[PDB]
């Protein structure tokens, strides 16, 4: 376990040195300054540029994508903390990717279970859309009986973070005093789902075209409508299911989006 | 009593290892050993076994494999994995991981009728024949899963799930915590592909005056995406009941199927020999529909329709069409539908019909009964704006139309014929045609055909070759004649549409000879064809 | 050089037979005298002559001592334990294939002998594959050592020679491109 | 071959209506008759069950499966405890099962009443023995059981009722098309006579007088060409009251397999008349009174002798190789001899071809 902690410290240090190099050859520090002046909260990186300076990070970022991406976003937060500009945004800062994918450029027909857990880039036509809806992230409560403030965090399978918790909404103190929600301090995020189908120029003749489901959050919501031709970058993942303690072995799969073109 | 089952399982693994190693056709020919080695180095982690070979090697394990497949078959897969490790070691660096191998079966017997699977055959291996009628999208199924307790976070790893359309039940209470406390980690499980199909019994075997029956099929890993609706198949699989009444389904163990753009130097030399011949254009026109008498200029026009002109895009972006369109008028007889069916067979892509207009990008559509679209013909596109929809459908094709008789749509057709006192010549034609039909009754009782006409299988390939390779232009001397002809006809219904149609026909004639350029010869033949076709409409009606 | 010529060279080896015919004088071959033959008394002749007599029913072939099952197991043990290629008798695979082709009546414990020979061939093939793959990642040298390789094994592996000749040109181009 | 010989019992003396069953007849043996309306597919049902004991590997059972229960054990005696249980795949036994619905015959209903209906259960070799539309007669046991949802539906403690079938006679089974040596001798002796052609031609429909052209067309169409359609197709057009339907009735009497209908192809929600008439004779009245759906489907069927169906991606086709004899009325109520047949009949030339 401690070796895993040491490796994560090493990986975050490598990404932090790449981001906040003393004379930045790739100018991502100046792009961070532009991002914080504009009030945006995600940074777009060239995977081909990471590939030159840290190829052992870049090729591992495709196969072991979850741990590498978590380490990269932690390094981005430390790089922001070194600035003289202040972190206004209550949601964290995020990363999207562009570049050369090769093996992992796919279609809804060719996305199959060998690719689960990997970063992928996929193409198609938007065929459905949910309306934008708000989702709880953290809740802040005031205890009037004791003048203390309680907080709670929430997590879900559709989020990149693997960690899980009880997800019960708190109502009482440990001393069973009642609690009051602070709506001005609790944190929510915008949420949307959609689906993409094969392009009609590529689907083989006679057969029905195949399709894939997609999840988008925060600034990526409210960007698409039906009929749009899109290229989408994200992690391909699987979702379990339960009914009365009996589980069918057939699970559902989605793409958790990082970036849209 | 688990050690007795362990003894049985290890004994089965020993016997299947001996079968894979020792079966031979004589000499050094150990067929399954060689096939497994070749598959593993081809990165296909599968093997296929014949049960009659297994029955000759050892009858008892074959009988057990048929009657208890869910118990016995994992031992065979494990034995295949062990033998593959023995064959391939020591593997090169980076390839140390040992892969997991799927075993499939074949069986030489008569298939069971789909209506006559006895209820005693549940959970046994059976062989069935039929037609695939539907095929769903590929999905993922979990093979091994990891469980964690919600409260105290104790884990159960590598819980394995049985195959097929079977669920599994989680532990009710914690092993180390309310009712049903375990959850499944999305990141630490293993998955494989699966697919669902639907099988219909063969229409030959349906009893008289009844509808066919159906059965559902389950396929896994390398048996997915092997079939399409309409295929005829024979299947070996386990007869199962889906999880006091249950519906049945078949878990597939083996499938057996019951059923251009690339050329050789021989094919190129054959095409070039025909192109080198002087009578090539007349020979192709003769080769169109030899069973139907006469109609020489119409057959020449159909050849021009098949080959088409060149297709152009100038620097300002305005494109110029290559397709050619032909219309036939007159009496409803004289084998018009048979000509359309011949063009449907010969064309590289095409459709016959009485939407349908869309479905032939780069192809040919034959329309019968045309007296039953202007945007489709000219723009190669149709558009719509009704309540709640506006779209455009775009497709490129040539059209051959047959009518039995609007003056508006006659502008859209490049060539028009009126088919129209035969009786004395028709006596000789009646003799020939009835002799053909009596010879067909007697029958009821590769460049060239026997009669010197070109074969369909050569002609179709030659058209597909020429379209992707020729692309001609006009010579300046060929261009000089058309200007004088246009001015003379217009100042003695003359339009630029007709001028461009004549240019397209001249390019189409030069395409068949595989020319770099069209000349005065091709222009004069194009002008003759245009006059002979179009002036019939000026004279008549 | 190919497998037929490898078998042709392997035919020159000597092997022991028991005749059923008899003859008085020797036979004065250009490759040296071989006779005389007495019925029921063994003698040594070339392998090609032995197969020629066996087809005409004029003799019985005596298998080599290394075709004993215990000896084959010793060879398999040494080949499994050693990192490089173990040493074998001369023309081992060729003589095995020729005798199984033409004289399998006289071999004793035929299926066990055949299976052991196939095992030895399989793992020697894997060793040669791994050595060639590890060589083709090299840039620093153009040399390798391949002790106890058989002639047919060398004949089957001539793609590596062509690959090394192609690699040398690009290495020479880089050396000529280095500035001064 | 077998394990057990079943005894079926027939000719039970007392018949009941479905309408007249009372609480007296519960657990008694009865016999009824009616028309089949709905039939399920054949499905396997549990018959004898055994279970594994997870705690010690002991096999529990056998338990004969009762009619309306989920039979399970509770204690394994070999460990004297409530060990967990699993179904034993290797020793469970199944049998075939089917469920049908039967209605009172329309002929036997009195004035202004609605017919009643019952559900019937078939097991084993009684399965697949009848179709919807068949007049059948059933012998079995009349029984009852409780249903709480039926109680909540009616508002009183009513009970569900059923008949478990024991013997069935199908009154609509056609005769066997098999010939004795006596029949073949009679056929040879008939065929030897020289007047046999006129015998056959005139003896089709002997009540109708004249119309030898129609009689000869029907006679040569009952036999078939050898085949490339081999079937010979006939169309009749005539004034109303000219007995053009009596010819179809006599053809329905004499044809080997026949479908008699009136103005026809398959239906999606089911086979149509030509599909049912495959390798038989299809007889149609009121042919001019078709819809355009009928006209298009029948033109496909006569062109290809097979009918295609497509629905939600499922694609099929069915054989319809039949001889067609059709009848129709002319335009305006009467034929006009100043006009051609193609003018008197409203069908187009692609149909009339
Ligand atoms: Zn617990
Ligand atoms: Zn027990």
């Amino acid at each position: 376990d401690r070796a895993e902690d040491a490796r994560k410290q090493e990986i975050t240090e490598q990404y932090l040195n790449f981001l906040d190099n003393q004379a930045d050859t790739f100018h991502y520090r100046q792009k961070i300054v532009k991002m914080m002046n504009d009030g945006e909260s995600r940074l777009v990186m060239n995977l081909d540029e990471i590939r030159e300076i840290l190829p052992e990070r870049a090729e591992g970022l495709l196969t072991q994508s979850v741990l590498e991406m978590n380490c990269l976003q932690s390094a981005l937060q430390m790089a922001i903390n070194r600035s003289d500009v202040q972190a206004v945004v209550k949601t964290g800062f995020h990363v999207g990717f562009e570049g050369t994918f090769g093996e992992r450029h796919v279609n809804p027909r060719t996305l199959k279970s060998s690719y689960l857990g990997n970063l992928v880039c996929c193409e198609g036509i938007v065929t459905k859309c949910s309306t934008v809806r708000q989702k709880l992230l953290t809740s802040v409560h005031y205890c009037p009986a004791t003048n203390k403030v309680l907080e709670k965090k929430f997590a879900d399978f559709t989020m990149l973070d693997t960690a899980v918790t009880n997800n019960n909404y708190p109502t009482e103190d440990e001393n069973k005093n009642p609690l009051e929600t602070e709506f001005g301090h609790s944190v929510y995020k915008d949420h949307q789902t959609f689906t993409i189908q094969e392009l009609p120029e590529s689907a083989p003749a006679g057969q029905l075209p195949r399709a894939v489901d997609c999840v988008a959050d925060l600034d990526l919501a409210d960007r698409v409508k039906p009929g749009d031709r899109v290229r989408i970058i994200g992690v391909f993942r699987v979702l379990p299911n339960k009914q009365n303690g009996v589980s069918s072995g057939s699970f559902r799969s989605i793409i958790i989006i990082n970036h849209i073109q | 009593t688990g050690r007795e089952l362990i003894a049985e399982y290890r004994q089965l693994i020993t016997q299947f290892r001996n079968f894979i190693r020792d079966f031979s056709t004589g000499g050094f020919g150990m067929i399954y050993r060689d096939q497994l080695k070749r598959n593993y180095f081809s990165h296909e982690y599968r093997l296929e076994i014949n049960l009659n070979h297994l029955k000759n090697f050892d009858e008892d394990i074959e009988m057990k494999l048929r009657k208890f497949p869910g118990k016995v078959l994992p031992a065979l897969e494990e034995a295949a994995k062990i033998v593959a490790d023995e064959i391939t070691t020591p593997r090169p660096k980076g390839e140390e991981k040992l892969h997991d191998i799927q075993v499939t079966l074949t069986l030489d017997e008569y298939p069971t009728s789909l209506r006559q699977v006895k209820s005693a055959q549940v959970s046994q291996v059976v062989k069935i024949s039929g037609i695939i009628v539907a095929a769903a999208q590929v999905r993922s199924k979990a093979t091994k899963v990891t469980l964690q307790c919600r409260q105290c976070k104790h884990t159960i790893p590598d819980v394995s799930i049985k195959p097929g359309l079977e669920g599994f039940a989680l532990p009710r209470t914690c092993a180390a915590c309310p009712i049903d406390p375990y959850i499944m980690l999305p990141d630490k499980c293993e998955c494989v592909d699966y697919q669902t199909l639907k099988l219909q019994e063969n229409p030959e075997d349906v009893p008289h005056g009844e509808m066919p029956r159906h059965l559902q099929l389950f396929t896994e890993r390398y048996l997915t995406d092997k079939v399409v609706p309409g295929n005829r198949v024979t299947i070996v699989g386990v007869y199962s009941i889906k999880k006091g009444i249950r519906t049945p389904y078949l878990r597939v163990l083996g499938i057996h199927m019951e059923t251009f753009t690339t050329f050789t130097p021989e094919e190129e030399r054959m095409f070039k020999t025909l192109a080198q011949r002087k009578d090539a254009y007349e020979l192709i026109a003769k080769s169109i529909a030899p069973s139907i008498y006469g109609s020489a200029d119409i057959k020449k026009s159909i050849a021009c329709l098949l080959f088409g002109g060149a297709r152009k895009k100038l620097p300002d972006g305005i494109t110029r069409r290559g397709d050619i369109n032909v219309l036939l008028l007159g009496d409803p007889g004289t084998a018009k539908s048979q000509l359309l069916k011949f063009v449907e067979q010969v064309s590289p892509i095409g459709v016959y019909t009485s939407g349908a207009m869309v479905l032939a990008d780069g192809g040919v559509v034959c329309i019968d009964e045309f007296d039953k679209i202007h945007e489709a013909m000219e723009q190669q596109t149709i558009s719509i704006a009704k309540a709640g929809i506006t779209t455009t459908l775009n497709s490129r094709c040539s059209v051959l139309a047959a009518a039995n008789s609007m003056p508006t749509i006659l502008s859209r057709f490049d060539m028009i014929y009126i088919v129209k006192h035969d009786v004395l010549k028709d006596a000789t034609l009646a003799k020939h045609v009835i002799e053909v039909h009596v010879n067909a009754s007697a029958a009821k009782e590769t460049m060239f055909d026997t009669d010197g006409f070109l074969t369909i299988e050569f002609l179709k390939k030659f058209v597909t070759y020429a379209r992707l390779n020729c692309g001609p232009r006009l010579t300046p001397q060929a261009s000089e004649k058309l200007v004088n002809h246009y001015v003379k006809m217009r100042n003695p219904p003359i339009t630029v549409r007709q001028l461009e149609a004549i240019v397209r026909i001249a390019e189409s004639i030069a395409k068949m000879e595989l020319q770099q350029f069209a000349t005065d010869k091709h222009v004069e033949e194009a002008l003759r064809l245009f006059r002979v076709s179009t002036i019939e409409a000026a004279a008549t009606g | 050089m190919n497998a037929e010529r490898c078998e042709f060279i392997a035919g020159n080896s000597l092997i022991e037979v028991i005749p059923s015919i008899s003859d008085d004088r020797p036979i004065h071959l250009i490759s040296g005298d071989i006779g005389p033959f007495e019925a029921g008394v063994p003698c040594r002749i070339p392998v090609w002559t032995a197969i020629l007599m066996k087809r005409k029913h004029n003799c019985k072939v005596v298998a080599p001592q290394w075709m004993d099952v215990d000896e084959l197991k010793k060879i398999l043990t040494s080949e499994t334990e050693s990192q490089g290629l173990a040493k074998l008798p001369d023309h081992f695979f060729e003589i095995s294939h020729m005798l199984v082709r033409d004289a399998r009546e006289d071999i004793f414990e035929v299926e066990a002998v055949k299976s052991l020979v196939q095992d030895i061939y399989d793992r020697r093939d894997a060793k040669l594959r791994s050595s060639a793959i590890e060589f083709l990642r090299q840039n620093q040298t153009c040399h390798a050592q391949l002790d106890n390789v058989q002639l047919i094994e060398a004949s089957s592996a001539r793609a590596t020679l062509e690959a090394c000749r192609q690699m040398g040109a690009v290495v020479r181009n880089k050396h000529e491109s280095t500035p001064l | 071959v077998c394990n057990e010989i079943k005894v079926r019992i027939s000719q039970l003396p007392v018949e009941e209506d479905i309408r007249m069953l009372r609480q007296v007849h519960l657990n008694m043996l009865i016999r009824t008759a009616g028309v089949v309306t709905i039939a399920s597919g054949i499905l396997p049902q549990l018959a004898v069950v055994k279970y594994d004991c997870v705690a010690c590997g002991y096999l529990l059972g056998p338990f004969v499966q009762q009619n309306d229960e989920e039979v399970r054990p509770t204690i394994c005696p070999s460990c004297q405890g409530k060990g967990p249980f699993e179904l034993n795949v290797e020793n469970t036994v199944y049998h075939n099962y089917q469920r049908i619905t039967m209605q009172e015959s329309p002929n036997k209903v009195a004035a202004g009443r609605l017919p009643r209906s019952k559900d019937v259960i078939l097991l084993g070799d009684l399965c697949d023995s009848c179709k919807p539309g068949d007049e059948i007669e059933v012998t079995g046991v009349y029984t009852n059981n409780f249903d709480g949802s039926l109680n909540y539906k009616q508002g009183f403690p009513v009970f569900n009722t059923l008949i478990h079938a024991n013997h069935i006679t199908n009154k609509d089974k056609m005769a066997s098309d098999q010939l004795t040596d006596e029949d073949i001798k009679a056929i040879r002796e008939l065929s030897q006579d020289p007047n046999i052609s006129q015998r056959v031609f005139s003896s089709i429909a002997p009540s109708i007088y004249g119309h030898d052209d129609v009689k000869r067309a029907i006679a040569l169409a009952l036999f078939r060409g050898e085949a490339l359609r081999g079937d010979i197709n006939v169309l009749l057009c005539g004034d109303p009251g000219t007995a053009k339907s009596q010819f179809l009735r006599y053809a329905a009497h004499i044809a080997p397999r026949s479908v008699l209908t009136t103005g026809l192809t398959a239906y999606v929600q089911e086979a149509g008349a030509m599909v049912l008439a495959d390798k038989g004779v299809c007889l149609i009245d009121e042919f001019d009174k078709m819809s355009d759906q009928d006209r298009t489907s029948i033109h496909e069927a006569m062109e290809q002798q097979s009918i295609s169906i497509s629905k939600a991606g499922i694609v099929t086709s069915l054989h319809a190789r039949c001889t067609v004899i059709a009848a129709s009325n002319p335009i305006g109520g009467r034929y006009n001899p100043t006009r051609t047949f193609a003018e008197n009949v409203d069908l187009t030339e692609p149909i009339l071809s």
